[PDB]
């Protein structure tokens, strides 16, 4: 969860 | 694993059907963390959770920040070629 996640 | 080229077909009312994580600011590639069922990436058949997206339609994504990649990926339409690798 340290990294960004995006739904695309 | 081996570097792969994968074709995805998307209509204009859809997204790609993936979640991505990672990016240069995190010191890792743009990684597919989810393939959403029934959406274009799932339907294309050649993209998997854990794949690093190295390029899309000839645009290198290997040194791109997370949001740069979102902009680039979301701009692609129609017949979209991915260069990916599973490590």
């Amino acid at each position: 969860s340290r990294w960004q996640t995006s739904i695309i | 694993g081996p570097i792969r080229k994968v074709l995805l077909l998307k209509e204009d009312h859809e997204g790609l059907g993936i979640s991505i994580t990672g990016g240069k600011e995190h010191g890792v590639p743009i990684l597919i963390s989810e393939i959403h069922p029934g959406q274009p990436a799932d339907r294309c058949g050649g993209l998997h959770v854990g794949d690093a997206i190295l390029a899309v339609n000839g645009v290198n994504l290997r040194d791109t920040k997370h949001k740069e990649a979102v902009t680039i990926l979301s701009q692609q339409r129609g017949e979209i070629e991915f260069e990916v690798v599973y490590v």
